[PDB]
C-alpha cells in the first residue's frame, strides 16, 4: 500500500 | 560515485534511490564483509520494513551465523 514501495 | 550523486537527487525519488543504493553497498559488503552488510541491513529494515530481498539477505546472513537456529524468523518471514 506504500507509494514509496511502488 | 552514485552515493556522492545522491545529494543531488530530487527530494521525491531520493527516498527510494537511497534505500537502492544503500541495498547496493550492502550486498558489495556482504560480498566483502558481513558484519557492515548486516548493519546495513538493519539500518535500512528500519528505514523500509516492507522491503522483502532486505530482510531475505539478513535472515539469510543470520542463519549462517547461527547455523539455522532461527527457524520462527524464517517462519514469520515465510
Amino acid at each position: 500500500d506504500d507509494p514509496l514501495l511502488k | 560515485q552514485s552515493l556522492e550523486a545522491l545529494n543531488n537527487v530530487s527530494p521525491q525519488n531520493k527516498e527510494a534511490l537511497s534505500i537502492t543504493l544503500h541495498y547496493n553497498k550492502a550486498r558489495v559488503e556482504e560480498v566483502s564483509n558481513q558484519s557492515e552488510a548486516e548493519k546495513l541491513y538493519s539500518k535500512l529494515m528500519e528505514k523500509c520494513p516492507g522491503y522483502t530481498s532486505n530482510k531475505i539477505r539478513y535472515i539469510y546472513l543470520l542463519a549462517l551465523k547461527s547455523n539455522g537456529n532461527n527457524y520462527a524468523d524464517v517462519q514469520q518471514l515465510l
